[PDB]
RNA sequence: CCAAGCGUUCAUAGCGACGUCGCUUUUUGAUCCUUCGAUGUCGGCUCUUCCUAUCAUUGUGAAGCAGAAUUCACCAAGCGUUGGAUUGUUCACCCACUAAUAGGGAACGUGAGCUGGGUUUAGACCGUCGUGAGACAGGUUAGUUUUACCCUACUGAUGAU
RNA sequence: CGAUGCCGACGCUCAUCAGACCCCAGAAAAGGUGUUGGUUGAUAUAGACAGCAGGAUGGUGGCCAUGGAAGUCGGAAUCCGCUAAGGAGUGUGUAACAACUCACCUGCCGAAUCAACUAGCCCUGAAAAUGGAUGGCGCUGGAGCGUCGGGCCCAUACCCG
């Protein structure tokens, strides 16, 4: 069991993202547009799923 | 008789453009300190140009072609062959008038270098853009002799500025006995302003 | 089969006959199990239980 | 387009002593020194005033990239000044659901070993930069301190130690165990 | 936890050995061996110990026309040990057995090599003697 | 690529209609440019090499990722990708092992390398067709596989400046 | 490789597959908060756009439809009072409670800010087999792309002989 504070801040590092949905790749939850060249900087990002 | 160059600061094409020209009008041309050229561009994408030559090789023999240099030098007189008739009588003479070499060893080290400023990194490119090193990119490549050419160039760096006290210890010398013998040289001093030679 | 029509040669990767053996070989971590001692004459005895 | 010019102005505090050796900039103050070399840049630092010292960059002619990187070496030397008077101090908090995360700190804080995460018998050894000092948090339980005067030296520590204990072939989203950065403060409060 | 040692292999598919158990198969027709990956033209082959998969050409009906897992327990082929012993057997034989290793049988006729016994414990509780 | 839907919910974890844009030349076509004073016609065997449109393995991102198993995507062709019954087979199917049993090019790689099972001469049988001689991408059986000492390439061996 | 070795002109462009000249010898849709230029529309010293408080309720759990949905799930309607204000409601959560965040509003500091389109160059889209071709070397204050200058190079063409 974790302290919920605790979990809120592995949860800043895991689970609060975005993810590209082109390429997949982790980023920051008010990102916009990807980073990746692979995927041209695209706007379809969509959040990281969150685990039940 | 011979134009000695120094490889520091020299992109790899434009001196290799002039060195060719050079060579092939008969004049004699030694290129010192080939690891210090550059090549515009970041770092990778040159490297990524040296791998891509890299895998050009004979399928069915390998030993028998392209040759891939691995030193800064052989490098840039690889580039300058390329610029060159090589195939050629009159092209293989002008490549025989060219020499090449990492660091600078002896007598080039005690003589004095040209530059050429129309291939210059200062001057030709501009100052926020990327560029690569030549000897780092040899080195990455399969180049053995980076770290031993730094350790004599350091050397020959503590000797020469051993020589450029001297040097100046002679100048003040020089402006001193201006001072002492100045009433007996004021006649032939100004013939020298009245002519431009000295200001 | 020595190769394909194309490449219209014979590559340096095919095996061909030839010399076998007489090579230079260079094989690494082979233990020494032990130093043996030569032959001593010592009091006029030769000593060589070296085995 | 180019811009005419561009500048902005740093504030130096009177416990801290700026100087310009052409970009490169030292900064020294109570806790110590930092050299920070912007010859990648090519922009113009002058120092004014004599009573209240003040830092200026200006940018001519820039792009709307060379504009940006005025305010960057700005950013960097105001952090020079925050780390050379009130140092930064990143603290860090050790998550774990069954298996103890322990921390030992050897070689007087520069070395960081890290044992039983998530249950393996793999010993992690985390070596800080040079100028940063971790320690154990006689504070709080599962918790280590982080301190130094260059900002990016403490931060890339702290970083070093956090990727150190990832997870691997498991839902990162359940398995939350690892050490983060929990804070980022200053050694001194002030 | 200790490994066994390779042995050198003397049956290669299509092997018949004896069946030296009281199943009611008389011999074993080996199909294939266990863990064997194998390259080009080179059939799996199998020693004392080893698991293979086998079929029962000479026994009861019940037993014959189906894939049943087996183990070799001796060879006439003769493979070196740690201590220097070239040891074979007069004969090829071999026991059924499950997946798990344990005998589909209760007794077996002969010795049984030491690579095999160590290898399957319930082998080697039924064992007479070992070799 | 768009996104109506599916996915209990929820367009885009994973899929995806109606439409639409491409790529490839390991399918078949279409064409008839080269070769009819001849470029040996299938398949296997053997042997090397290369591609990536990745099955496995290394490092990773995403799941409708608890674990296990699995699925989608990235860098990526270094190393692997097997033993068999039936068939001439390519293809196919099944048995079995395996980390996996990925897909392909090289004159549909490779007959002065083999083999000659099939196809595709002359003998002969059957069926259908033909008055007949004879015919049949219909079956069947038997049916000669030539030369290197030249040049190059390659493998080794003397040597030459 | 003959001729710019001109103190050539004004811009654009960074590519971890750059680009580089009729025929012609390779690319589409669709995308980018890369960068530049434009069009339209907003709002701002009556102090804008971030950043740094509160608020989740008064009729009311609006009535339907409900096993159960109280602002929070479907379908037609979708008002008022106190006010700096407060949707009869964007998002959190179940099998039902339970729960929270936006719309909103002022407190702060003090010059431009926001949005939709559009077109250049670059980028993603973009995979093949021997190693490989803007002709090559190479080139990024260009030896690239667009618009333009002087000058210069040479055909068996034109001129004089
Ligand atoms: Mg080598
Ligand atoms: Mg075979
Ligand atoms: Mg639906
Ligand atoms: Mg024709
Ligand atoms: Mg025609
Ligand atoms: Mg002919
Ligand atoms: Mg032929
Ligand atoms: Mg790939
Ligand atoms: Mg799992
Ligand atoms: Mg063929
Ligand atoms: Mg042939
Ligand atoms: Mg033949
Ligand atoms: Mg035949
Ligand atoms: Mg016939
Ligand atoms: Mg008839
Ligand atoms: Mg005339
Ligand atoms: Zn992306």
């Amino acid at each position: 069991i974790i302290e919920p504070s605790l979990r809120q801040l592995a949860q800043k590092y895991n689970c609060d993202k975005m993810i590209c949905r082109k390429c997949y790749a982790r980023l920051h939850p008010r990102a916009v547009n990807c980073r990746k060249k692979k995927c041209g900087h695209t706007n379809n990002l969509r959040p990281k799923k969150k685990v039940k | 008789q011979v134009l000695v160059l120094d490889g520091r600061g020299h992109l790899l094409g434009r001196l290799a453009a002039i060195v060719a020209k050079q060579v092939l009008l008969g004049r004699k041309v030694v290129v010192v300190r080939c690891e210090g050229i550059n090549i515009s561009g970041n770092f990778y994408r040159n490297k990524l140009k040296y791998l891509a030559f890299l895998r050009k090789r004979m399928n069915t023999n390998p030993s028998r072609g392209p040759y891939h240099f691995r030193a800064p030098s052989r490098i840039f007189w690889r580039t300058v062959r390329g610029m060159l008739p090589h195939k050629t009588k009159r092209g293989q003479a002008a490549l025989d008038r060219l020499k090449v070499f990492d660091g600078i060893p002896p007598p080039y080290d005690k003589k004095k270098r040209m530059v050429v400023p129309a291939a210059l990194k200062v001057v030709r490119l501009k100052p926020t853009r990327k560029f690569a090193y030549l000897g780092r990119l040899a080195h990455e490549v399969g180049w053995k002799y980076q770290a031993v050419t730094a350790t004599l160039e350091e050397k020959r760096k503590e000797k020469a500025k051993i020589h450029y006290r001297k040097k100046k210890q002679l100048m003040r010398l020089r402006k001193q006995a201006e001072k002492n013998v100045e009433k007996k040289i004021s006649k032939f001093t100004d013939v020298l302003k009245t002519h431009g030679l000295l200001v | 089969c020595i190769g394909a029509w194309h490449p219209a040669r014979v590559a340096f990767s095919v095996a061909r006959a030839g010399q076998k053996g007489y090579h230079h070989r260079t094989e690494i971590n082979k233990k020494i199990y032990k130093i043996g001692q030569g032959y001593l004459i010592k009091d006029g005895k030769l000593i060589k239980n070296n085995a | 387009m180019k811009t005419i010019l561009s500048n902005q102005t740093v504030d130096i505090p009177e416990n801290v002593d700026i100087s310009l050796k052409g970009r490169t900039v030292i900064v020294k103050g109570p806790r110590g020194t930092l050299r920070r070399d912007f010859n990648h840049i090519n922009v113009e630092l002058s120092l004014l005033g004599k009573k209240k010292k003040r830092l200026r960059v200006d940018k001519w002619w820039g792009n709307r990239k060379e504009l940006a990187t005025v305010r960057t070496i700005c950013s960097h030397v105001q952090n020079m000044i925050k780390g050379v008077t009130l140092g930064f101090r990143y603290k860090m908090r050790s998550v774990y659901a069954h298996f103890p995360i322990n921390v030992v700190i050897q070689e007087n804080g520069s070395l960081v070993e890290i044992r039983n995460f998530l249950g393996e018998k793999y010993i992690r050894r985390v070596r800080m930069r040079p100028g940063v000092a971790c320690s154990v948090s006689q504070a709080q339980k599962d918790e280590l301190v982080l301190e130094g005067n260059d900002i990016e030296l403490v931060s890339n520590s702290a970083a070093l130690i956090q990727q150190a204990t990832t997870v691997k072939n498991k839902d990162i989203r359940k398995f939350l165990d690892g050490i983060y950065v929990s804070e980022k403060g200053t050694v001194q409060q002030a | 936890s200790g490994a066994k040692f390779r042995i050198s292999l003397g049956l290669p598919v299509g092997a018949v050995i004896n069946c030296a158990d009281n199943t009611g198969a008389k011999n074993l027709y080996i199909i294939s061996v266990k863990g064997i990956k194998g390259r080009l033209n080179r059939l799996p082959a199998a020693g004392v110990g080893d698991m293979v998969m086998a079929t029962v050409k000479k026994g009861k009906p019940e037993l014959r026309k189906k894939v049943h897992p087996a183990v070799v327990i001796r060879q006439r082929k003769s493979y070196r040990r740690k201590d220097g012993v070239f040891l074979y057997f007069e004969d090829n034989a071999g026991v059924i057995v499950n997946n798990k290793g344990e005998m589909k049988g209760s007794a077996i006729t002969g010795p049984v090599a030491k690579e095999c016994a160590d290898l399957w414990p319930r082998i080697a509780s039924n064992a007479g003697s070992i070799a």
